[PDB]
This record gives C-alpha cells, structure tokens and sequence, in this order.
C-alpha cells in the first residue's frame, strides 16, 4: 500500500519577493509483511525567503531510522541570516539521538558603521540505555561586532558532561569564555557514588582588567554512614579601580562523630574612592571559631570593625566545661566627634 | 475601485506598487479581467 501525494503551489505577480515557488512531495510505502517507509520534501522559493526541509522515516518492526533536516536562510542587504539543522534518530535497541544545529548571521549597518556577526554551532549527543545515561553537548560559540556606541569581540566555549551508570552520578561542567574585557574560567566537578561519598569541588577563576583579579577556590568531601563533612572554603579577591582593597575569606571545619569544629576567617581592608575624593577607610576582622563535644563545647566570635576614625571591637568568648563556667562580655566602641 | 493590487502578504508593506510595477493608466471605464479556471476529478478504474 503507498500513496503519492505532490503538491505544486506558484503564485506569481511583481515584486520578486512577493514571488513565491512551492513544491511538497509525500511518498509511502507499507508491504504486508510491514517494514513501512515515509518519505517527505517540501521546498519554497520566494526571493525574501527561502527553507528546505527532507524527512525519511523508516520502520523495520524493531529497527526505526529517522533523518529529517530543516534550514532557512534569509538574505537581505543589511544582513544574511543562516540556520541549519540536521537530525538522525535510530532507534535498534537503544535510543541514541544526534541533532546539529549551526546559527550564523552577518549584519551590517553602514549608515552608523555597524558590523556585527556570530557563529553558533548547537549540536547534542545523546544515548539512552536501561543501566546507562550517555549525555554530553558542547555550547561552542564566538561573536565580534565594532560599533560606536558598542565593540566587543571574543570567543565562547561551554562543554556540558553528563553520564549514569551503576548507582553512582557523574557530572562534568566546564565553561571557557574569552573576551577582550572579561576573561574567565569555570570549570565544575561533581561526583557522588550511591550513598557512600560525595565529592564536590568548584574552580571559578575571573579576569577583570578594570576590577583587578579574584581567585575562588573550594573543595569538598563528604563519606555517608560515619557522618563525616570536611569542605576547604578558600577565596582571594583582589579590586582595582574605585574600590582598591582586598578581601580574603578562609573557611574551615570538620565534623565528625562526636567532634565538631567549625573556622570561619573573613577579612577586607576597603578604601573606597568616593566622588569629590573622599575616602571610606573599611578595615574590619569578622573572625570565628568553634568546637563541639559531648562533654566540652567553647564558641568565639571577635569582631574588630573600623570605620574612617571610628574603631569598634567586639569580643565575646563562651566555654563550656565542667571544671569552670565561661561568661564574659567585652564591649568597646569609640566614635570621635 | 476593482483595480487594487491582489496578492499574498509575505512582505505587507511594498516598497514599489504592483500597479505601479504594472506601468497600467487603469481608468474607471477600463473593463478589468478576471478568470478562475479549476478542474477535479476522481478516477476509477473501469476495469473492475
């Protein structure tokens, strides 16, 4: 059994671009013994406009095949616009798909000298299987454009790894962007197996001419059933411009079975340019410390906040013990008037 | 009045006419024409 369906459409006057020149085609094919193929073509040629699309399914009882590609392209004076997809789909045993997507425009605006364009290539591959996950794409891309009011031009590079198999996850992000003002790196790390670990660490590392540098670094472990968290908090940020100072932030712990310590260190030396060149003097020592027993537990906190001429200091220091008892307030403050 | 342009929009707005691209003086008095031709039919095979 199989039909044949084509179609042509032409509907002419003037004005090119109101011209348009359709055909579409569909053809089937079903024996009794049923492997069936469908087949489809359809065309447009308008002079504004013009998209091609070609699908071809086929069907072999188990085996399924499916392809099927659209792409468009305009094109006028100022800009020619470009989109392309290709799609193939299997379907055996497993369902592994691919499907391929390039972006592409070139405008150009001459009246204010403006040129812009960008390349994208969008693409997935993917596998299913029971037991199995196979999952990774890659977000590549770059751009350029020189306007007066706005230039910019650099590359971007987002790689997305995903994967399961057994009882543990395993997932991989890490993006590489360039530009001629902004530079950075972010590259992600997870990784879990059943309920036994968890292994989380981060790699942030920004660049930025007109704010100096800033470093962020942390790691982290944990192992399930004995109830132990051990993370590395760290991070070193550098300002350059109106803000020049530093601001550094170490953070530790460890908790374990019966033991708890917690180390939280923040610290900055802030001197902010202000209009009329007036400078805000921000130097303040936010520094914690704790520990937990079952029998013993003793928690510190000191703040030493000092703002232009005024100077504060905060201290307060609890300890719990069965030898002695901890209570103790210190309050300091001065503001010059 | 019957003399207005007749298309498609996939562009709405012309930058020339389709009279104007025409190059027509059309007047009221200008017998304007129109034809719509179709034809269908269904086939079956005499053969039985």
């Amino acid at each position: 059994a199989g039909i044949a369906a084509s179609i042509t459409a032409k509907g002419e006057s003037k004005l090119e671009v109101l011209n348009f020149d359709f055909q579409a085609n569909a053809q089937l094919s079903n024996p009794k013994i049923n492997p069936l193929a469908l087949k489809e073509s359809v065309k447009f040629s308008s002079k504004y406009l013009r998209t091609e699309h070609g699908s071809e399914m086929l069907f072999f009882g188990n085996a399924i095949e499916g392809k099927s590609n659209t792409v468009a392209s305009l094109h006028t004076e100022k800009n020619t616009l470009e989109l392309s997809n290709g799609v193939i789909v299997k379907i055996n045993n497993q369902l592994t798909l691919d499907s391929n997507t390039k972006y592409f425009h070139k405008l150009n605006i001459p009246k204010l000298d403006f040129s812009s364009q960008a390349d994208l290539r969008n693409e997935i591959k993917t596998l299913l299987k029971a037991g199995h996950i196979a999952w990774t794409s890659s977000g590549k891309g770059s751009w350029k454009w020189a306007c007066p009011r706005f230039s910019d031009e650099g590359t971007h590079e987002s790689q997305i790894s995903f994967t399961i198999e057994g009882p543990l996850t395993s997932f991989g992000l890490s993006n590489k962007i360039n530009s001629k003002h902004l530079r950075v790196n972010q590259n992600l790390v997870y990784e879990s197996g059943s309920l036994n670990f968890s292994k989380l660490e981060i790699q942030s590392q920004v660049d930025s001419q007109h704010v100096g540098h800033s470093v962020l670094t942390a790691k982290g472990m944990a192992l399930f059933g004995e109830g132990k968290a051990e993370f590395t908090g760290r991070h070193d940020a550098h300002l350059n411009g109106k803000v020049i100072g530093t601001l550094k932030n170490s953070l530790f712990f460890s908790a374990q079975p019966f033991e708890i310590t917690a180390s939280t260190n923040n610290e900055g030396n802030l001197k902010v340019r202000f209009p009329l060149r007036l400078t805000g003097k921000i130097d303040f020592l936010n520094n914690y410390a704790l520990f937990l027993s079952p029998s013993a537990q003793q928690a510190s906190w000191q703040v030493s906040a000092r703002f232009n001429q005024y100077k504060y200091n905060q201290n307060f220091s609890a300890g719990n013990n069965e030898n002695i008892m901890e209570a103790h307030v210190g309050i300091n403050g001065e503001a010059n008037l | 009045l019957l003399d207005s342009p007749i298309k498609v929009p996939l562009l709405l707005s012309e930058p020339i006419n389709i009279i104007d691209a025409l190059e027509m003086r059309d007047a009221v008095e200008k017998p304007q024409e129109f034809t719509i031709v179709a034809f269908v039919k269904y086939d079956k095979n005499q053969d039985v």
